[PDB]
């Protein structure tokens, strides 16, 4: 088992127990990198409404690792919570906020009645990841006493799988690599068995895994 | 000009992808004839 | 070829799709993977002949 | 076209004429003498109705 | 002013290593001997 011998922990926290969420129409988006993404805490955590993946499973998200992972946070009402969502469409879903219908990923929501509900009226709402900065601008006015009706916060992780090297791995200790040994071999959550040999394959800087004729490593 | 400096700049998805390639040149009048491959640094 | 699979690659749909997903895409795979070898076979039984 | 130190040292472009489309439907950059089915010729339309 | 783009444009499409291949893809490249426009710095 290959990865990076990186230990900065990623800034989730930071995400997820922000003061502020942002409006919907001007949905933030942060960028995670150079860290390690322990996920067990945010699907374990039981204060989350929702925790649904598109893209791969929740679990599998500890041996698997990125290139880059992309967290958008923004404000909207909870009976809009579904269309968050590939494949969706609708007032939310078509005008302010956008997925791609390949979108790879987990969509995290949970209510903020007991923290942003007063009445609030600082959440406004109006191509995927599309931030567009008689109206179209319309908001609403969260109060503790509207379940449907209540604010919630949504953070849509977006992980890019493609193969280039990782920079977000999950908290899976690395072994020693033996070569000229048939082996079962995990480079930064690409898996397969076979024989390690040293080489003379001069990959370019840029480059992370080579490939063959099948397209298999 | 000694030498060509050659860029490709595109945008997916918001992300803003460069490519370029640096060689030594000798003309002045315009681009050289030839062909040369551009890989990626910077997203 | 993906045949409509999220992925060519085998291993790559294990290491990310619990079974209950992984299996579908699988079939897709299993579908168009074995549908070629048939095409394959059919193909070098005739240029056998 | 990428080498054996995996440059790529060449390419054709598939629109640029039709010996570069036959080289492209070939898969090769060198084109044998002969007649060779390369694509489909279809008229556009020019407005809907 | 215009000038001939020849065979320049091209780069790697993609992060993998290939060798002694050909390879067919499509993307965004400089089509081949199209017309770029060609801008001075003397005496744009
Ligand atoms: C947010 O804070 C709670 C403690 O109130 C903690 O249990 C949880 O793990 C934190 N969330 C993240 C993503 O770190
Ligand atoms: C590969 O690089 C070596 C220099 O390390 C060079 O001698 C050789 O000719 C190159 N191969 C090709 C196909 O260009
Ligand atoms: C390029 O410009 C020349 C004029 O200098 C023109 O005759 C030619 O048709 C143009 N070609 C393309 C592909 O635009």
């Amino acid at each position: 088992v290959r990865f990076p011998n990186i230990t900065n922990l990623c800034p989730f926290g930071e995400v997820f127990n922000a003061t502020r969420f942002a409006s919907v129409y001007a949905w933030n988006r942060k960028r995670i990198s150079n860290c390690v993404a322990d996920y067990s805490v945010l699907y374990n955590s039981a204060s989350f409404s929702t925790f649904k993946c598109y893209g791969v499973s929740p679990t599998k998200l500890n041996d698997l690792c990125f290139t880059n992972v992309y967290a958008d946070s923004f404000v909207i009402r909870g009976d809009e919570v579904r269309q968050i969502a590939p494949g969706q469409t609708g007032k939310i879903a078509d005008y302010n906020y956008k997925l791609p219908d390949d979108f790879t990923g987990c969509v995290i929501a949970w209510n903020s009645n007991n923290l942003d509900s007063k009445g609030n009226y600082n959440y406004l709402y109006r191509k995927p990841f599309e931030r567009d900065i008689y109206f179209p601008l319309q908001s609403y006015g969260f109060q503790p006493t509207n379940v449907g009706y209540q604010p919630y916060r949504v953070v849509v992780l977006s992980f890019e799988l493609l193969h280039a090297p990782a920079t977000v791995c999950g908290p899976k200790k690395s072994t020693n690599l033996v070569k000229n040994k048939c082996v079962n071999f995990n480079f930064n959550g690409l898996t397969g068995t076979g024989v390690l040999t040293e080489s003379n394959k001069k990959f370019l800087p840029f480059q992370q895994f080579g490939r063959d004729i099948a397209d298999t490593t | 000009f000694k030498n060509l400096r050659e860029f490709v700049f595109k945008n997916i998805d918001g992300y803003f992808k460069i490519y370029s390639k640096h060689t030594p040149i000798n003309l002045v009048r315009d681009l050289p004839q030839g062909f040369s491959a551009l890989e990626p640094l910077v997203d | 070829s993906n045949f409509g699979a999220i992925s060519s690659v085998l291993n790559d749909i294990l290491s990310r799709l619990d079974p209950p997903e992984a299996e579908v895409q699988i079939d897709r795979l299993i579908t168009g993977r074995l549908q070629s070898l048939q095409t394959y076979v059919t193909q070098q039984l005739i240029r056998a002949a | 076209k990428y080498n054996e130190n995996g440059t790529i040292t060449d390419a054709v472009d598939c629109a640029l004429d039709p010996l570069s489309e036959t080289k492209c439907t070939l898969k090769s950059f060198t084109v044998e003498k002969g007649i060779y089915q390369t694509s489909n010729f279809r008229v556009q339309p020019t407005e809907s109705i | 002013a215009y000038t001939n783009s020849f065979t320049r444009g091209v780069y790697y499409p993609d992060k993998v290593f290939r060798s002694s291949v050909l390879h067919s893809t499509q993307d965004l490249f400089l089509p081949f001997f199209s017309n770029v426009t060609w801008f001075h710095a003397i005496h744009d």
